[PDB]
């Protein structure tokens, strides 16, 4: 079928420049009213742009949060539509989509990309330090044991948590990473009986592919 | 006030072929690879208003069926969204089956000529272990499998004949079977207009209804998205027709006329 | 240069149950109009074109109606996939602009908060650093108010909560709060204490513990 | 017609060389099946065997090829005969609208294919109409003068016929 495929996300720096790649993939009736689209996370969407087709004289369109600080162009034997972003601000940190009309005449966007990620932060690679979460020394209440484990202080996104590599998920809560200060900070709960606990060992698998480090944590009582 | 159906034209220079008609001049098309051209949008015939009887609207750039209204407050051209990606989808559907149709080919032409490669290769070996490497009945044995070979071409070269007209013709009747659907579509779009509004607007024959009653922009609307309240502009509707026992005489001019609303048509027309 | 005020911005029903978003357009749009529906971690995807225009493989509960500037979308009747989020778009003149957005969620039957508090590790205490964490899990509905009370005394900076997505098994938000704090600092104070105020209860539901752990 | 003939022309050659290898074929498994008697040896037989069965089909590989090329030969004479009659009711028409737009009202149409004049054209003239030199404001008076030469209408000749108005007389609405 039709394929949006963007790619040129990652990090930059404020202030900066960043050129994403929208390539469309597939028998095209017409690759016409290319749209740019981004949407900050939990946030709504947000339209940049379109840029016409050869065939209309690849004449383009803007909003006035984004003209003249963003162009919308497409190459000129690859089938490639491009995005060139200057002096990026951190409100520019944002998931951003490519979209187009079915065929011609613009009555909506039928084709959508995957998308592509743009983080506009300082920042460092940063490894996290895994902790453990053990209950209160107190006697805690009814059968049933609630654990945890924090992996504070780390950058960029994403790390994957799994209890047990995978054998433990149901019961499970891993939350949204907030950033704390300049660096990324989230947490994971886990509820089950008081029977599987302490007696059996439950572990907290860490992974955070930028820094290259995996770190496995035991939880221990007392 | 007046309504008019209507379609899409520009300044598109691409031709198709039907079967009957060579070289038409469409607004839209699709390249296939072979010398087939598929078209997509429809025939391109640009240009008081007229209809759509003697022209495509190359100010309507919205869609491809559409109407041009006129009234007290403005005019302006207006392409039925619905009807056109109806249009649309429809024939992409049909162009993509052609494309899927294709591929195999390419994929069967792929096929052949890895296997073609194959065999000489294959053959060449035998023809160089007859000199390197019941002796004679190895040799006779492998001028058979060659000359099954050459058998074998002139084969796949029928079939790539017989493919590329099936393939021509295919394009040459879906491009009249398309041709014929756009033409479809528009005379849908005013039958149904001509439906809604009965009487209370007079045919003008080239495609247009001049209203009897004062229609704004919002009755406008109503003609387009099929809620026209006809009994409501019944009455001044009834009045404007009569208010304009043999009858006169047609105007001596070479040209045939015919009788309706106590005016004198032309024959041409109908 | 033309406004799209989509409401509401969220909306709860159950299955079955029907839901109209309306998307109010500043100026005069006709019947250039649009809407999606974007899946988590996921693209938006056509449903309504045309105003009143069902795009292809769309279901039939799905429909758009209005024209000018007042537009609705309904749903007949819900089910599990549908609460999603949806966004209405205008293709009338650039900017094609969007609306806000309006968030579904399922309506269940309310549920307490697993609440329980967590001492600091002693793997923190080593780098000079400690956090109190507080897990509010699996409650409905979502709105929830968590309040630190070190010594006694409510805490403010150095709170940060998180939230997740009403859960796809148990339509449950669940909730983190990690109070930081120096080392220095959480020696000198003993008693932590974190108040969850819920739906659930009218007397606010808490955990805490004395420092008198070690 | 030609491009027909060509057309015809690769096929008959085709049909040519399909036989000159066909019979090279039998000609060489005859030798094979005589020098599996005159002259591991049962691994050559069924080899043999193998490339007579691929030969039958070969053959009903032939055979569907021909049925096929015939009924697209067929088709394209059905298909080229349409677009031929076709062709010949599009000239003459041409040279029809030709003629109607160099006399324009200075000759009435007839309807059945010809113009009465509304003034005398002798064999020069008539010439100008042919090679398209058609001097229409040179009799364009005499022209202008005859026509109304010869306020309601008088009534069609009842006899079951639709009859349409035009100068000033009814003709058959069946001409049209
Ligand atoms: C079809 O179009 C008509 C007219 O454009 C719409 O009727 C009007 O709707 C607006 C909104 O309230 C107002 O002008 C009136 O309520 C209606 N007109 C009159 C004269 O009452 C109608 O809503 C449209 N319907 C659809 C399905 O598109
Ligand atoms: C077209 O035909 C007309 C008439 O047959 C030709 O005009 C006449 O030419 C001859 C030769 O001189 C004379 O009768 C007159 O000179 C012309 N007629 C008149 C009334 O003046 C004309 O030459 C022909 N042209 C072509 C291109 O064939
Ligand atoms: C040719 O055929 C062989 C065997 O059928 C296959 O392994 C090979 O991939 C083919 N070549 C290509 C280019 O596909
Ligand atoms: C048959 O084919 C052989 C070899 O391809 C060729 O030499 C011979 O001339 C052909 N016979 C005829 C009658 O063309």
């Amino acid at each position: 079928e039709v394929k949006l495929v963007e790619s040129g996300g990652g990090l930059v720096q404020p202030g900066g420049s960043l050129r994403l790649s929208c390539g469309t993939s597939g028998f095209t009736l017409t690759d016409d009213y290319m749209t740019w689209v981004r949407q900050p996370p939990g946030k709504a969407l947000e339209w940049l742009g379109f840029i016409r087709d050869r065939a209309n004289g690849y004449t383009t369109e803007y909003s006035a949060s984004v003209k003249g600080r963003f162009t919308i162009s497409r190459d000129n034997s690859q089938s490639i539509v491009y995005l060139q972003m200057n002096t990026l601000r951190v409100e520019d940190s944002a998931t951003y989509y490519c979209a187009r009309p079915k065929g011609y005449f613009p009555y909506a966007m039928d084709y959508w990309g995957q998308g592509t990620s743009v983080i506009v932060s300082s920042a460092k690679t940063t490894a996290p330090s895994v902790y453990p979460l053990a209950p209160v020394c107190g006697d805690t209440t009814g059968s049933s044991v609630t654990l945890g484990c924090l992996v504070k202080g780390y950058f960029p996104e994403p790390v994957t948590l799994t209890w047990n590599s995978g054998s433990l998920s149901s019961g499970v809560h891993t939350f949204p990473a907030v950033l704390q200060s300049d660096l990324y900070t989230l947490s994971s709960s886990v509820t089950v009986t008081s029977s599987t606990w302490p007696s059996q060992s439950i572990t907290c698998n860490v992974a955070h592919p930028a820094s290259s480090t995996k770190v496995d944590k035991k939880i221990e009582p007392r | 006030d007046t309504i008019c159906i209507g379609y899409h034209a520009n300044n598109s220079t691409d031709t198709v072929d039907t079967v009957l008609e060579k070289n038409v001049t469409v607004t839209h098309s699709v390249n296939l690879g072979w010398g087939l051209r598929m078209v997509t949008g429809l025939r391109n015939i640009p240009q008081a208003i007229a209809g759509f009887i003697e022209g495509g609207w190359t100010g309507m750039v919205d869609g491809w069926y559409g109407y041009h209204h006129q009234n007290e407050q403005g005019s302006g051209y207006a392409a039925d969204q619905k009807s056109t990606q109806n249009a649309i989808n429809g024939i992409t559907n049909k162009v993509n089956s052609v494309i899927e149709k294709m591929g195999g080919w390419m994929e069967w032409d792929r096929e052949i000529n890895n296997y073609t490669s194959i065999i000489y290769s294959l053959i060449e070996e035998s023809q160089n272990q007859q000199e390197n490497g019941i002796v004679q009945q190895q040799n006779n044995l492998l001028r058979a499998i060659e000359a099954q070979q050459h058998l074998l071409q002139l084969t796949v070269w029928g079939i790539k004949q017989l493919q590329t007209y099936n393939a021509e013709l295919l394009v040459l009747l879906e491009n009249e079977r398309t041709l014929d659907f756009h033409d479809s579509n528009v005379k849908n779009l005013y039958e149904k207009v001509k439906s809604q509004l009965k009487n209370n607007a007079k045919e003008i024959g080239n495609g247009c209804f001049e209203f009897y009653h004062k229609c704004n922009n919002e009755c406008m609307e109503s003609v387009k998205n099929g809620t026209y309240d006809y009994p409501k502009y019944s009455e001044e509707s009834k009045l404007n027709r009569e208010k304009i026992g043999y009858i006169p005489e047609a105007p001596r001019d070479g040209q045939a006329y015919v009788r309706k609303d106590g005016e004198w048509v032309l024959l041409s027309t109908f | 240069d033309i406004q799209m005020t989509q409401s509401p911005a969220s909306q709860s029903a159950s299955l079955g149950e029907s839901v109209t978003i309306t998307c109010l357009a500043s100026q005069t749009i006709g019947t250039w109009l649009a809407w999606y529906q974007q899946k988590p971690g996921k693209s938006p995807q056509l449903l309504i074109y045309a105003a009143t225009s069902l795009a292809d493989g769309v279901p039939s509960r799905f429909s758009g109606s209005g024209s000018g500037t007042k537009f609705s979308f309904k749903i007949s009747s819900l089910q599990a996939e549908d609460f999603v989020s949806y966004y209405c778009q205008q293709l009338y003149s650039t900017p094609w602009t969007f609306g806000g957005g309006t968030k579904l969620e399922i309506k269940r039957a309310d549920a307490a908060p697993t609440v329980s508090i967590f001492p600091p590790s002693s793997e923190q205490l080593t780098s000079g650093g400690a956090s109190v964490v507080c897990f509010l899990n699996n409650f409905y509905p979502k709105d929830i108010n968590v309040k630190w009370k070190i010594d006694g005394s409510e805490r403010q900076n150095g709170v940060l909560n998180s939230w997740t997505d009403q859960d796809s098994k148990d339509s449950t938000y669940s909730m983190s709060s990690t109070l930081t704090l120096t080392k220095d600092e959480y020696e000198r104070h003993n008693s932590y204490t974190c108040e969850a105020t819920h739906k659930t209860s009218t007397s606010p539901i808490v955990k805490s513990f004395n420092r008198n752990e070690c």
